[PDB]
């Protein structure tokens, strides 16, 4: 299955999300792919990639070569590729190359077509670029990231969402009158809302820190234990 | 409708049953933009 | 003086900051204009705008119309321009509109020369569009906000600020190893840090929810004293072209 | 008008005992 996860807007932990959901996936006995979508390039460094490590699917699109050929093995189970490293230049052009990269819609076809990989976790920008909307359309499921806030409360009722996008709840934190009340309210009224959430948490702030998936990190962090929750909910309900 | 054909739909918002539970009444009341969305 | 707001990344606080500081500067007596340059177009909510008011600079040019008049007055010494609502089909497309608002700047720039404002706070969405670009321009200071994490930490090795933009921690709290530790170490190597940040406090939650700026919300708030010591902080040192 | 963030790991101040802690931290440092 191929899973894309975006948040609603940025920073909700989309990345730290999607690294900690296929180091779940493999410990319950899956083959995964997580693929890096967002030119920000963060998501392999949740797995011990050097920061100088350029290399990247999109990276080697740009420079005329085999993407194929930027992947990188994680353990026997879990594979990661990538978004590469942008020039400051490239950073503030999207428009000169966020229309070249049409051909990673053609190479994940293949790749889902293969059976290759159980599972193919797409982590995906904040953006409405053509590349953001080709990969969304190759994902079988997809995640909505949210924080329980004011900010992410009006965009659910202003922004397009995938279609059959669930919303997933991270950050939940104690101390905040506002956020249970908002909480209360999506309980009632949010159809498409997950039935478990992630709390904030010390694990997920330290583990990128430490350049590993929060279930690598601290495996007996509360927050693992949520995002395991997530990826049994996953196997039951998005094979 | 993204042209594979991925289509955009805001989220399935349904405001129908809030009037039930009193705690939800009082959020209403104590949040002005709770209850602009929500009337 | 035009001072552009710009989030390292985005959910760090861009848009409850720049109306919180609208509001101190207004308050501390000078005449200040807002602009929503985010296409959510969330700035309006935190001075009381209908939600189903569609009005905008963008949406009225994109209409055809003058965006001089999708402008709104909240105080006699604060005027919002918000950036309008746009259609689903138009979110999902913006290389359609993001090429069509350069005017914006000739239309800002005049009134930059006017003088009608001691202050113009631009809300800056983080993307790298033309006419994001072009607004930066149009500043004469910047603020980079940012959260105490090693998202933050990665992003500011990594991604190009706004020239001689000052960085702005929001959401400060302590009790994290890992934050505290990314604190200081950023106290010692961050050359452009400012000297003061917004603590973590759910004032600065609850106001948007309250649809009003945190100052007007809870003025004797942590964070609504922290924002006027970034007001002072500005008049003294962001007050020249 | 674009450019990187002025940062100076020059001399490193307890930072020592969190660089040895946090290996996505020593990265920048040593870099
Ligand atoms: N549940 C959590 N508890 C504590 N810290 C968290 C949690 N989730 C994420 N974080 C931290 O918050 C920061 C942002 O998370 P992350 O990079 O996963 O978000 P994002 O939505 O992908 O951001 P971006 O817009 O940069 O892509 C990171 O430093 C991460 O360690
Ligand atoms: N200092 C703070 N303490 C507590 N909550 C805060 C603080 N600053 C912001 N928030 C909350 O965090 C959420 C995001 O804030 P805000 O909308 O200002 O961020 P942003 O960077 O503009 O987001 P976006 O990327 O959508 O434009 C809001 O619910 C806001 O109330
Ligand atoms: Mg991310
Ligand atoms: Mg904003």
């Amino acid at each position: 299955a191929v899973l894309g996860l975006q948040g609603v807007r940025g920073g909700v932990g989309t990345t730290t999300i999607t690294a900690a959901l296929a180091w779940s996936l493999q410990m319950l006995g899956e083959n995964v792919l997580v693929v890096d979508a967002c030119p920000d390039n963060l998501l392999r460094l949740s797995f011990n990639v050097d920061f100088t490590h350029r290399q990247g699917w999109a990276r080697a699109m740009l420079d005329g070569q085999d993407w194929r050929d930027a992947g990188l093995r994680y353990t026997s189970q879990l594979d990661l590729l990538p978004f590469g490293q942008l020039s400051i230049e490239e950073q503030e052009n999207p428009q000169h190359w966020q229309t070249r990269l049409s051909d990673i819609c053609s190479g994940l076809q293949q790749l889902k077509a293969s059976g290759r990989y159980q599972w193919i976790l797409i982590d995906l920008p904040r953006d409405a670029s053509q590349i953001t909307h080709q990969l969304l359309s190759l994902c079988d499921h997809s995640l909505a990231i949210v924080n329980v806030d004011a900010n992410c409360h009006i965009r659910l009722h202003q922004q397009a969402l995938p279609d059959g996008a669930h919303i997933l709840i991270n950050n939940f934190r104690i101390g905040s009158q506002v956020q249970d009340d908002i909480y209360q309210l999506w309980l009632q009224s949010q159809r498409r809302l997950l039935p478990m959430l992630i709390h904030r948490d010390e694990a997920m702030a330290e583990c990128l820190a430490a350049k590993q998936p929060v279930g690598e990190y601290r495996s007996d962090a509360l927050a693992a234990e949520e995002i395991l929750t997530l990826a049994n909910w996953c196997l039951l309900n998005y094979s | 409708i993204f042209q594979l054909k991925q289509a955009f739909s805001l989220p399935d918002i349904d405001y129908a049953d809030i009037s039930q539970r009193e705690q939800l009444a009082a959020a209403l009341k104590r949040w002005p933009l709770l209850a602009e969305f929500a009337q």
